[PDB]
């Protein structure tokens, strides 16, 4: 588990069995479990805005909690 | 009410007198679904001539650039009632001016319903959505197989009010918005407009391919005008009615006074053979008894087809348009440049929107009609 | 041998800097804006207006950006790089 691409984000490296070859790191599998996937656009269009929506909604939530403590005071 | 016992309660519900002597108010003040903290100390007597007014730092931010207005209002205003009335009305001004601070989408019926509705449309339609989810841009196809886009800009409430629709085509689009109407509804309206114009699109695309369109370049879909080139250094511009495109357009020619005469004559004699069952090009070709050039670019690449005053093609939209009535010069010009020259000469005299005088290169009579 | 109070964000302060908004190489750039950050992710911005009354007025904003902000810095051309325990995000004032 580490960043082998040099994106910043961690990836998982999976090494399949040594029965294939008497050679190290042949038969690899590199994946992020999102977009990055190496080995041996309507979908990809709507996720960032929806995530930003979640973040804005989270900010509002927290703001209202603060507003409510003020009124109690 | 009349008196500031009940009228004060009715118009600042959220101000609680803290002291027995109604001297220290505290609490909240309301504006645009928003309460702001506030603690408004009077003297021993009910005098705003002298009165403290302290706030939340959130409120101080929003009353920056009004501190003088507030201080004036405290001194000039009779009672506390009217003070609060004026203060609220001033907050409505402040926030409505800084309207860019707002439009927060509600979590329950926004992000979900819009995805439901886009699912109802089809995901092949959507081409863009903004990370604020404020902007979307959507696509549709002709019977011809042509892409036409539509931008919406949407508020904190999509389904309550209309979405701001920006669409290419030249005639104004009308969208019957209800709270019950939706993306498929307004999409069906767009397709309706498309299929109605279909003829218009086909006429202007047929133009763009099969003739040397000159004075729009990379034309929009809104554009009804089409300055076509024919021969060399003479042109025809053509504004066509969208609703009746195949019908005759408003038409006229630039070019050499000795070249253009016969074209006008021939157009007048053949215009009755205009027929709205053929195409624009298929009628013009047999009306004007000619063919067009398809972009004479390679041969006359650098022939000097420029103003011959400033030596430029494209002077701020302007094209070389005005020519010499002479076989030996034929020199194109610009309106602006040839006016500025001819305005000076002692030779030149002006009629109503006309300037007479000498072609710069050959010194022969040339006429300019502004 | 005096000390003046500007805004008071309610939450603790993490970064203070300055930016060049409307950037229309030199090391000393004449900075148009002023920036502060909170921990809880209130941002403050300040600007000169001279608008509507024919006189200089201080334009304050006060944004609420997500997440407990852990640190930030300023990049050339009215850009601020800031960091939350989820992601490293950016803000463009220009
Ligand atoms: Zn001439
Ligand atoms: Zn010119």
């Amino acid at each position: 588990i580490d960043d082998f691409i040099g994106s910043g984000t961690e990836q998982v490296l999976l090494l399949f069995k040594d029965s294939l070859n008497s050679d190290c790191l042949t038969s690899f599998k590199i994946t992020d479990l999102g977009k990055i996937n190496y080995s041996s656009e309507n979908r990809y269009l709507v996720v960032p805005p929806l995530e930003t929506g979640l973040k804005v909604c989270f900010s509002s939530f927290r703001e209202l909690r603060q507003h409510l403590l003020l009124k109690e005071k | 009410m009349a008196v500031t016992e009940a009228s004060l309660l009715r118009q600042c519900p959220l101000l609680l007198p803290q002291n027995r002597s109604k001297t220290v108010y505290e609490g909240f003040i309301s504006a645009q679904g928003r309460d702001f903290h506030l603690r408004i100390v009077l003297p021993e007597d009910l005098q705003l001539k002298n009165a403290r007014l302290l706030c939340s730092w959130q409120l101080r931010t929003i009353l920056s650039g009004y501190h003088r207005i507030v201080q004036q209002r405290m001194q000039h205003s009779p009672d506390l009632m009217s003070f609060m009335m004026e203060l609220k009305m001033l907050l409505e001004v402040a926030l409505k001016n800084r309207q860019e601070l707002y439009a927060l989408p509600p979590p329950p019926q926004f992000y979900s319903s819009l995805i439901e509705e886009i699912g109802t449309l089809g995901w092949d339609k959507l081409v863009y959505a903004d990370t604020c989810f404020s902007t979307i841009k959507l696509k549709a196809e002709d019977a011809s197989g042509r892409e036409h886009l539509i931008t919406l800009k949407l508020k904190a409430k999509y389904p309550a009010e209309s979405p701001d629709y920006f669409v290419d085509f030249p005639v104004p689009f009308c969208a019957s918005w209800t709270p019950q109407s939706s993306l498929i509804s307004i999409y069906s309206q767009f397709l309706a407009a498309i299929e109605s114009l279909k003829a218009f699109w086909d006429v202007m695309d047929e133009i763009d391919e099969k003739t040397w369109v000159l004075e729009p370049e990379k034309p929009p879909r809104s554009a009804t005008a089409r300055r076509i080139a024919l021969g060399n250094n003479v042109s025809i511009n053509i504004e066509v009615d969208p609703r009746h495109p195949t019908m005759l357009p408003e038409c006229f020619f630039l070019g050499a006074d000795h070249v253009v005469k016969p074209l006008g004559i021939k157009l007048s004699r053949n215009i009755h053979l205009w027929d709205p069952e053929n195409s624009v090009l298929q009628n013009l070709k047999d009306v004007l008894e000619i063919d067009f050039p398809a972009r004479a670019i390679l041969e006359k690449s650098d022939f000097t087809m420029d103003c011959g005053i400033c030596y430029a093609y494209q002077l701020d939209g302007t094209i070389p348009d005005q020519v010499c009535d002479n076989s030996q010069c034929g020199q194109p010009f610009h309106q602006i440049c040839l006016y500025e020259w001819l305005r000076g000469l002692l030779t030149s005299r002006q009629s109503f929107n006309i300037i007479f005088g000498e072609c710069p290169y050959c010194s022969k009579p040339i006429t300019l009609k502004m | 041998t005096l000390v003046k109070i500007l805004h008071h964000l309610e939450e603790p302060v993490i970064f203070i800097g300055a930016l060049k908004t409307e950037p229309q190489p030199d090391e000393d750039v004449h900075c148009d804006c002023l920036v502060a950050f909170g921990h809880h992710g209130r941002m403050l911005a300040i600007k000169a207006s001279w608008d509507e009354s024919g006189k200089l007025v201080p334009e304050l904003r006060e944004y609420c950006l997500p997440g407990p902000v852990l640190c930030a810095a300023c990049g050339g051309g009215g850009r601020v790089y800031h960091s939350t325990p989820s992601d490293l995000c950016v803000v463009d004032l220009s």
